[PDB]
DNA sequence: CATCCGTGACACCAGG
DNA sequence: TATAATGGGAGCTGTCACGGATG
């Protein structure tokens, strides 16, 4: 058991699924030209085909993995519960996945690069966000928790 | 922890309390801690 | 009627456990004006003494349990079986 | 800096003819491996053994094929001849054939093989087939002398046209398990204790084996002089 | 070795001076090397301007100051516990107002510390470095009201400290309401007392709805300036008498006095580009004329009313927008410490000026200097950004110097900074870090200055960009803020280029930071590299963009903790900055001209320059840093060698040959060993020690004071009672210990004697004396010796004395002793190791090189790191660097990729190749074939899909090379790992946390005064503490027993814990505890707050805890 | 006698006095020059107890012979030290003043 | 796992007794040097020192052993404490 | 430090550390033996590092022969966060622990820390060895599933 | 029967 | 110990929930 940059396997299907999106982009952006969807209409339907897509790629890395390298390191550390979770190996060998605003909001504009392939600066940025904002908020979560366990402890010592 | 009766003088509440408390940094759609505590 | 577990914690009969928690001017002035005994039945009062824990190797169910053997035992057995 | 190596005392633990238990403390660090993987590979390659190599049993074509008479089908019946533990009282003796028929209700067993000179049957009492009213078992089997482990489709022997050729479990020995423990001697820190497990089939005994495997390698530590 | 080279971007300006938010700052706040009469109204200058003159009567006016030369160099300030200063001197004249007499002087204020050229201080001998602080920008603001929607507060805020926060406000009832000091009153008063009448107020705010009538009020209009003044007094000022001249008094401090309100030139600027106006100084009116005459309510009203309604070209502000947030670099916040410190002065000053002689005054006799003093020693000493220098390795003193902190003084406190403080806003973009920032409650509020950011003179951080001209990319370099941002399409410093036209039909560019792909038509600006959106320390992290932000804040943040090697190796993989973070941290030595290199010696250079002249580099040789770590420089010329300006002459600490050095390049294995490796523990050969790789040298201060008592003189001697020959040896004549020694734990550093006191022996002291026959002496052994788990070889002793030249210690001590101990440190179990893509680990196991995994050519391997901690952290840099790093070992060269343009997976598979070449061709050739063991491993290999079947051995071993890994023999068994394995050259640093520091233990020791409960700290010989938590599980365990030990006899139970000593030194079972000492503490304290704690029994009768020793 | 409850109450002036073993008059704390506690004052031995174990503060006594004797010449009673840590003093108020506890 | 754990659960109606009882028989044992022992020389607990195996110092190890053997009586009101005090101190002097 | 050769009961303590954790009942057993005249001897023979010599270790092997440490992980969550172990006295300065109780400390080795504490009294020797030594609280008070189970490397291999 | 306001509370170990 | 002197001066900028006051 080993880990090398080619154990990231990046799926055949990986572009298709990437064009047939592209493809599906237009037929949104279109129906915003003429009325027919509106803004935040438009926006709800781009997220819910980058979700879609995203489930793809990671049915495709993993079919992959199961059906042609049925023992390559990322697919048995996760499978057996060793390492790992899909999100994660999706991430290494599909695609990063949509990206979060410091104001909550997705960005439309989904992160394509997975780590294997290497992202870009404005990637990274964009994706430093989501980050930053999921450490602050482990960080005040740890205190709220420890004042409830302290109140569990004083309410329930007797 | 032991599959069996619980033994007299177990100091249970002690125990409810941790075991409530100790997953309290892993809650993250949902409500959350938020909604644990306000419960 | 419905407590938190803060309100209830700090309403509980113990002065002593609800000082050490929150509040503690408020519970200590309240507990003097009414002369409040803390009967030490739980944990939290007998740490702050240093007193043994009612639980566990502490609870009055199995701190009296006796140990001696069949030699002493009979032994013993035999001064009462002779006054 | 300087060094002082107390010999190490070699403590034997047996339990019969089958399994024994062996303690070399303590070893310098790293030679509890040293010791241990070369004795391994050794008492599981090269402990001469026998071994059933071929059998014939009279109207069975293929191994596969099923044997009127006899519950059993001929795979097990081969099973049962692979854990057939013969010995050999002669060391010039190479190769028996060992003859066996049998019919009616009877379950045979290894002592029903008609006996060979200097030719021990250790296990006597081990099961071989059940036979019916109306069972006839007439098979010859070939037990050849050698080493280690060899498939049947390896040595492919035949002595007429039906012979089946068997897994030819040479190996007294069934298993060899060793680990190291570090252990000290006063302030010495990391200094290695060895401990062995041999299972033998009781042809060759776990001690006897150990001995044949450090003398093996005591000889092969010998061709290191003649350039 | 070859340096190959990476990347296709061309770098158009360099960095810029790394240390220069910190130096620039000071020299702009000092202006010392400006002479007096051509000196701005900045820094301290400004501060002089604003507080003089001083006036009742007498007057006191400011001409100059001046700084002088510091009294001691540098060095001498470190061991000596000084400062580096230099002396303050301004010139100051006297006046009398009726009597005309002029009396003129030079006063002498003090010192002020000097920044020295790395952009640190040295505060009482110990390097600190000021950390510049983020917060938010006076000026205007507008936001939206959380109650009400439509509605919307004004907010004015001055610099902090120098005004109050104002809100303007439509309150539900129509009417507009001002908020200052927590006081609501109608806005309408104030503007009456500016002077404006309702026909100005109703022909400027009519047009907007029916808001203009909220501002109509009768009852001020009937009312002249005067009336609604002394009104507004009465609202301000309940109680104060509402005289004439204390109300204008009042309301001119308040609103336009320039030395109490202040607003900053950056306030004033962002007043000013937001209201539309232009403003006369730094407040919100004036008082001209005898009158006040407004400046900012009418248009801040204005623009408030416009906003609410509607009117077009009316926002409300992004107030954590980098445009709206700026930074006090150390000459701002220096500035206004200096400002209090004189204000204190002038307080002084009319004080002295009211009851005096009012004919023999000189500016002498009316300064004292004190109150600034004080003040500037305030804050270098007991400031929050006033922080201990972090010099672990050059790398971390620099990141230092370039921190920016939202905490402070007038910062936000800690517990209540919410996500938007924290969060990476879109202007962070080239301006702040996003990924360098600490993990746990500081994060988002201890940020970065990325690195080719600037800090412009009103305070606000720029960026750089190129200007694009119809798709032709310039050199003409822009620094923007983020409001002038915010005005352009900014394409992304990738987008392909034929050499300085835009080569691609759609690119990819920002707007407001929002990613847009337009067309080069539409460009107006491109970026200058990748490094500029990260720190320096995330920019030394090759394949960035391939690690999660996460792991690479571990990564970059580590790097800080890097202990400089004796044998420090620059990274095989190398981002492009590793020289730049050498040179501007001063950590090695360069030259000035060029020249020829006279002579080279272990403690200095001397190099003969073109213009003749002779000069000598010293060389700081073994010198003690702030965290123990060894500063020496080491020569890297040679005698006879030409040099040219700017060729290094000397290492510094942590770099080879001019390049950043904070690990070792070592041979990794990603395998799993035995479980050795669990959970990120890490493990290493044994080889790695016997080369000294990861070995640090590390000098510890010891300091000891004989002083005066009252008992008798503690004296520095040898001659200790009670001690032997062999507990002496090593003491030199004096009872220092000599240089060169060997100390071990208990070892006597500094031997010392003190008097001791009443001593009244007890009978049994008494009766031993007897039987024994000798005098007991008059003193006892306070030496000192070397605490548990210290020690090593003395390298220096350092001895002052009362009564020896140039030297005067503090009153009482009659002299102080220093040792340092300097001690060499190889690696061992329970060091931390760590990459630079935050893996991180302990090392578990040293494995002799037999037990190794190794190459069959018999390449032991240097590290073993296992797999499991790659796909759950998601940091793929470091395989990356691996691959290349296994190239690297076999062509023998080293590379550099730069961040997110760089070595790509093609290429690197070329290297490999050449690598493969290298390293099979060559047994191809020494007469040796395929093994049988890399056959069985080519078949395995087969089976998992790696290699291609049919192909030969050396065909399918070469496709294995090109995937980064290689067969790899069990050095136990002489068997292969059944698979193929990664093997290849990672940099990995040893950090600052190293076990040796850190173990340790205690039976019994000191406890403390009140609590009488054991210390706490390895210094102090203390206990761990036992929680509130441990209780907890000790409750939950049933251990009723050990917890009771926990609470009495192991802590301050007084009569148990002694008992409990004497039973187990005596093999009894420890007794039953009693009372602990602290609920005697606690039940005194009650009784000291009138309460009466009564331990009672069951029948209700009080029990004694006291034992009868405090009822009378 | 084995512990079992805990009572806390209000304490009376008269109470608080039962507890004190001396009005601290003077706001002193030790002397100057001897560094020895004054008299009078927040450190006084006549009436928190003597500093050194079975040792009056003159001198006239020390040993545990004397134990409960009080010194004529100092007044310091000659018992062990740890008594500093349970004598309560009082101040006598020129008027009354409310326990903020039970105002605030 | 201390060796049969499981079978000393067994014995009592709450862990915690089994605890007050192998401490108490442990202190019994070190108060009368071990003295009182109801193991056989065989059943003696051994430690391997440098010589050789002498008697494990450890009194709980022998208190949980001779629980093993069955050859204990526990329980509540069994003697008066200082009749089992005086009664152990005759048999077995300190 | 993980140690993956110890026994679930069972956990490393450097030699230094238990010296001084155990040093009444190391200067009592010195005394037993003939390593010092009495305690004060052998407190001042252990006072400087060189006056150490081996017959010390061998007694202070002698002196925890069945005896545990606890050892703490903070946080303290849960009952589990404080754990006892039969020391092994080990080389070095780094406390090893058993793989299988990490989870419940939720300890890795990325430089963390943990407390030890002697229970001294026969009384809270046999609470430590009976409930809280590692080998009895296999199981999680809070759902009853196994916590001590098989992780990472473990299940990889399996 | 609402709003406003003053006063509580806001994780652990380590070193500091 | 004697001319007359007669009302201060900073402040510097959480987040929530809860119980009591007021309005
Ligand atoms: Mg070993
Ligand atoms: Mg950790
Ligand atoms: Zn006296």
């Amino acid at each position: 058991i080993t880990i090398g940059i080619d154990d990231a396997v990046i799926p055949e299907e990986k572009k298709q699924y990437l064009e047939e999106a592209d493809r599906k982009l237009l037929q949104i952006e279109q129906a915003y030209e003429m009325g027919f969807l509106t803004d935040r209409e438009r926006y709800d339907q781009i997220l819910q085909l980058w979700t879609e897509t995203t489930e793809k790629v990671t049915q495709a890395v993993f079919k992959n993995f199961e059906e042609n390298y049925p023992f390559n390191p990322l697919y048995v550390m996760a499978q057996s519960g060793a390492r790992g979770n899909p999100q994660q190996i999706r991430q290494l060998c599909g695609l990063r996945g949509l990206m979060q605003k410091p104001s909550g909001e997705t960005f439309e504009v989904p992160v394509r690069s997975s780590f294997r392939e290497g992202l870009t600066v404005l990637e990274y940025f964009i994706s430093s966000h989501g980050a930053r904002k999921g450490g602050a908020d482990t960080a005040l979560r740890t205190a709220d928790s420890g004042y409830l366990t302290r109140k569990l402890v004083d309410v329930t010592h007797e | 922890s032991m599959a069996r009766p619980v033994s007299i003088g177990e100091a249970v509440g002690i125990v409810a309390a941790q075991s409530i408390g100790e997953p309290g940094t892993q809650l993250t759609i949902t409500q959350g801690l938020p909604r644990v505590i306000e419960l | 009627l419905l407590m938190g577990v803060t309100k209830s914690a700090l309403s509980t009969k113990s002065w002593l456990s609800a000082a050490s928690f929150q509040n503690t001017t408020h519970v200590l002035t309240e507990a003097a004006i009414a002369g409040k005994k803390d009967e030490l039945i739980g944990l939290k009062e007998n740490v702050i003494l240093g007193r043994l824990i009612p639980a566990g190797t502490g609870s009055d169910f199995v701190r009296f349990t006796q140990v001696v053997d069949q030699k002493t035992l009979k032994a013993i057995e035999e001064a009462r079986k002779e006054a | 800096l300087d060094s002082k190596l107390k010999a190490p005392v070699f403590t034997v633990r047996t339990q019969g003819r089958e399994y024994g238990e062996f303690v070399l403390e303590p070893l310098e660090r790293g030679f509890g491996v040293t010791l241990g993987n070369p004795l391994r590979r050794i008492l599981l390659s090269s402990i001469p053994g026998t071994a059933v190599t071929s059998v014939y049993i009279e109207d069975v074509l293929h191994e596969f094929s099923t044997i009127p008479g006899v519950k059993e089908d001929v795979v097990e019946i081969i099973l049962n001849l692979k854990e057939l533990v013969v010995r050999f009282l002669n060391p010039s003796l190479q190769t028996v054939t060992l003859l066996l028929k049998a019919e009616g209700p009877k379950e045979v067993k290894a002592r029903d093989f008609l006996p060979v000179a200097d030719v021990e049957i250790m296990n006597p009492d081990l099961h071989i087939a059940t036979l019916e009213e109306g069972g006839r078992l007439n098979m010859e089997v070939r037990v050849d002398r050698g080493v280690g482990y060899v498939p049947a489709e390896k040595h492919g022997i035949k002595d007429r046209i039906n012979a089946i050729p068997v897994d030819a479990v040479f190996s007294p020995v069934r298993r060899v398990a060793f680990q190291v423990e570090d252990t000290r001697l006063g302030q010495r820190t990391d200094l290695d204790k060895l401990t062995l497990r041999i299972w033998t089939d009781g042809s060759v005994t776990p001690l006897e084996a150990l001995n044949q495997a450090v003398e093996i390698l005591r000889e092969h530590l010998t061709y290191f002089s003649n350039p | 070795m070859e340096i190959k080279r990476f990347g296709r971007i061309r770098e158009v300006i360099p960095l810029p001076p790394l240390t220069e938010i910190q130096v620039e700052s000071y020299r702009r706040a000092l202006q010392a090397d400006v002479p007096p009469e051509k000196r701005e109204n900045v820094g301290i200058q400004a501060a002089f301007r604003e507080t003089f003159p001083i006036e009742e009567g007498l007057v006191l006016d400011f001409l100059e100051y001046r700084l002088g030369e510091p009294p001691f160099p540098q060095d001498e300030c470190r061991e000596k516990d000084l400062t580096y200063q230099a002396p303050l001197y301004a010139r100051l004249q006297l006046i009398h107002k009726d009597t005309g007499l002029i009396k003129e002087d030079e006063v002498f204020l003090g010192h002020i510390p000097l920044m020295t050229e790395d952009g640190s201080f040295i505060i009482n001998g110990a390097d600190r470095v000021i950390v510049s602080q983020i917060h938010r920008s006076p000026g205007v603001y507008f936001t939206p009201d959380p109650a009400r929607p439509g509605r919307y507060i004004a907010s004015i805020i001055p610099l902090p400290k120098r005004g109050p926060w104002i809100d303007l406000e439509v309150e539900p009832n129509g009417v507009v309401s001002m908020k200052v000091n927590k006081r609501k009153f109608p806005l309408v008063l104030l503007l009456r007392v500016l002077g404006y009448d309702q026909e100005t107020l109703a022909r400027e705010l009519g047009a907007y709805g029916e808001l203009v009538q909220g501002l109509m009020d009768e009852s001020v209009f009937a009312m002249r300036p005067e009336e609604a003044l002394i009104r507004l007094f009465t609202l301000l000022r309940p109680g104060d008498p509402p005289k004439r001249d204390k109300a204008v008094a009042y309301v001119y401090g308040l609103i336009a006095d320039p030395r109490r309100y202040d607003l900053g030139e950056a306030g004033r600027y962002k007043a000013e580009e937001k209201l539309g106006i232009r403003l006369s100084g730094r407040t919100l009116a004036r008082f001209e004329d005898g009158e006040f005459k407004d400046e900012v309510f009418l248009p801040t009203l204005r623009y408030l009313f416009a906003l609410t309604a509607g009117v077009p070209g009316h926002e409300v502000d992004d107030i954590d927008h980098l445009g709206n947030r700026r930074i006090r670099t150390v000459g701002e916040l220096m500035t206004d410490q200096f400002r209090v410190g004189l204000a204190r002065l002038a307080r002084g000053v009319r004080e002295r000026m009211l009851m005096g002689s009012e004919d023999s005054l000189t500016p002498a006799k009316l300064v004292n200097s004190r109150p600034l003093e004080a003040a500037i020693r305030e804050f270098f000493s007991r400031s929050q950004l006033s922080q201990f220098k972090d010099e672990t390795n050059p790398l971390s003193s620099l990141r230092h110097k370039r921190r920016i902190s939202a905490l402070g003084p007038g910062g936000l406190t800690r517990e209540r900074a919410g996500f938007d403080v924290r969060d990476v806003h879109r202007t962070h973009y080239g301006r702040i870090c996003p990924v360098e920032t600490p993990e746990g409650a500081n994060i988002g509020l201890i940020t970065s200055l990325a690195a080719y950011a600037r800090v412009d003179e009103l305070g606000f951080i720029r960026t750089p960009y190129r200007r694009v001209v119809g798709g032709v990319v310039t050199d003409e370099v822009v620094y923007m803020t983020a409001t002038e941002e915010d005005r352009y399409t900014i394409a992304q410093a990738n987008t392909p280029l034929e050499g300085n036209r835009i080569a691609a039909e759609r690119v990819v560019a920002r707007r407001k930071g929002e990613p847009v792909i337009v067309s080069p038509e539409e460009v107006e600006f491109m970026d200058v590299s990748p490094k500029q959106v990260f720190s320096v320390n995330t920019n030394l992290i090759p394949f960035l963009e391939h690690d999660d932000a996460n792991r690479a804040l571990m990564g970059s943040n580590m790097q800080t903790q890097a202990v400089p090697l004796i044998r420090a190796q620059a990274p095989v993989v190398m981002t492009g900055l590793e020289e730049r973070v050498v040179r501007d941290s001063l950590a090695a030595l360069y030259a000035e001209e060029d020249g020829e290199v006279a002579k080279v010696d272990g403690n200095r250079i001397v190099v003969r320059y073109e213009d003749g002249r002779l000069v000598e580099y010293p060389l700081r040789r073994f010198y003690r840093s702030n965290q123990g770590t060894a500063l020496d420089q080491r020569p890297r010329v040679v005698v006879g060698q030409r040099v040219r300006k700017g060729d290094l002459l000397a290492d510094g600490p942590a770099s080879e040959n001019g390049f950043l050095a904070l690990g070792q390049n070592v041979l990794v294995a990603i395998m799993p060993f035995d479980g050795y490796n669990f959970e990120d523990a890490i493990v290493i050969s044994e080889e790695l020690l016997k080369r000294d790789f990861y070995t640090s040298i590390h000098i510890e201060r010891y300091e000891i004071e004989a002083r005066d008592t009252k008992l008798g003189p503690e004296r520095i001697t040898r001659d200790i009672p009670h001690l032997s020959e062999a507990a002496l040896r090593d003491l030199d004549e004096e009872g220092v210990v000599r240089i060169g020694a060997e100390v071990k734990p208990g070892d006597i550093l500094v031997g010392r004697t003190s008097f001791k006191g009443e001593s009244e022996p007890t009978p049994e002291e008494r009766l031993l004396r007897s039987i024994f026959g000798e005098k007991a002496r008059d003193v006892k052994d306070t030496s000192l010796r070397v605490p548990p788990g210290e020690g090593g070889i003395v390298v220096r002793t350092v001895r002052l004395r009362r009564g020896d030249p140039g030297v005067e210690l503090k009153p009482g001590v009659r002299e102080v002793v220093r040792v340092y101990v300097a001690q060499k440190r190889k690696l061992q179990v329970g060091d931390k190791l760590a990459n630079r893509h935050g893996n991180k680990g302990v090392v578990a196991k040293i494995l002799p090189v037999e037990d190794m995994p190794h190459l069959p050519d018999g390449t032991p391997v240097d590290v073993i790191l296992n797999p499991l901690g790659v796909p759950s952290r998601m940091n793929l840099g470091q395989i990356l660097e691996t691959h290349l790093g296994l190239a690297g070992y076999f062509l023998g060269q080293r590379y550099i990729s730069p961040i997110f343009d760089g070595a790509k997976e093609p290429e690197i598979k070329e290297l490999l190749a050449q690598a493969f070449e290298v390293y099979f061709g060559k047994r191809k050739g020494e007469g040796f074939g395929v093994d049988k063991r890399e056959v069985e491993v080519l078949r395995r290999a087969e089976k998992l899909g790696l290699v291609t079947p049919g192909k030969t051995p050396e065909e399918q071993l070469k496709e294995l090379f090109l995937q980064g890994k290689v067969v790899l023999y069990d050095g136990r068994t002489g068997e292969p790992i059944e698979g193929p394995i990664v093997v290849g050259q990672m940099f990995i640093m040893k950090l600052y946390h190293m076990v040796e520091d850190k173990m340790h233990a205690r039976s019994t020791g000191p406890y403390s005064l009140i609590t009488q409960q054991p210390l706490g700290g390895k210094a102090q010989f203390g206990g761990q503490r036992f929680g509130e938590m441990e209780v907890w599980a000790l409750e939950a365990y049933g251990a009723a027993h050990t917890l009771q030990e926990m609470l009495t006899l192991k802590s301050d139970d007084i009569e148990g814990r002694n008992a409990a000593y004497e039973a187990i030194i005596k093999g009894e079972d420890v007794p039953e505890p009693s009372v602990p000492e602290s609920f005697r503490v606690l039940v005194k304290e009650l009784q000291a707050l009138a309460l009466d704690v009564q331990t009672l029994d069951e029948k209700d009768n009080p029990v004694d805890i006291f034992e009868g020793l405090a009822s009378k | 006698k084995e512990v079992r409850k805990v009572r806390i109450a209000l304490a009376s002036p008269e109470k608080i006095r039962s507890w004190s073993y001396g009005e601290v008059e003077k706001p002193e704390t030790i002397n100057y020059r001897t560094l020895k506690p004054e008299r009078d004052g927040l450190f006084d031995e006549r009436i928190f107890g003597p500093i050194k174990d079975y040792e009056c503060a003159c001198g006239k006594y020390k040993r545990q012979r004397f134990e409960g004797k009080v010194c004529e010449r100092c007044g310091v009673e000659v018992t062990k030290s740890i008594v500093r840590r349970y004598r309560m003093g009082h101040i006598e108020l020129a008027t009354p003043a409310a326990h903020i506890w039970f105002v605030k | 796992a201390e060796p049969g754990i499981d079978k000393l659960f067994g014995m009592v109606d709450s862990k915690y007794r089994l605890t007050v009882v192998v401490a108490k028989r442990a202190q019994q044992l070190l108060r009368h040097g071990f003295k009182n022992t109801v193991l056989e020389p065989e059943e003696r607990p051994k430690m391997q020192t440098l010589e050789g195996l002498f008697d494990d110092p450890n009194a709980v190890t022998w208190a949980m052993k001779e629980l093993l053997t069955g050859r204990l009586v526990f329980g509540e009101n069994l003697v008066p404490e200082d009749r089992l005090q005086k009664e152990m101190e005759r048999l077995y002097p300190v | 430090v993980v140690g993956p050769q110890l026994k679930l009961h069972q956990c490393g303590l450097p030699k230094r550390m238990a010296l001084e954790l155990f040093k009444p009942f190391l200067l009592k057993k010195m005394e037993e033996k003939g390593i010092a005249p009495n305690v004060k001897a052998a407190r001042r023979m252990l006072e400087r590092q060189r006056d150490i010599k081996d017959e010390v270790w061998d007694a202070l092997e002698e002196v925890i022969h069945g005896k545990v440490v606890l050892l703490n992980r903070a946080p303290t969550l849960h009952r589990l966060g404080i754990q006892a172990f039969q020391p092994v006295l080990v080389e070095g300065q780094s406390i090893q622990l058993h793989p299988l109780v990490c989870e419940a400390f939720n300890a890795d080795f990325d430089g963390d820390q943990m407390a030890v504490h002697v229970p001294l009294s026969s009384f809270a020797q046999a609470e430590a060895r009976i409930q809280m030594l590692s080998a009895h609280n296999l199981l999680s008070p809070a759902s009853g599933e196994p916590l001590a189970k098989p992780s990472r490397d473990i299940i990889l291999g399996l």
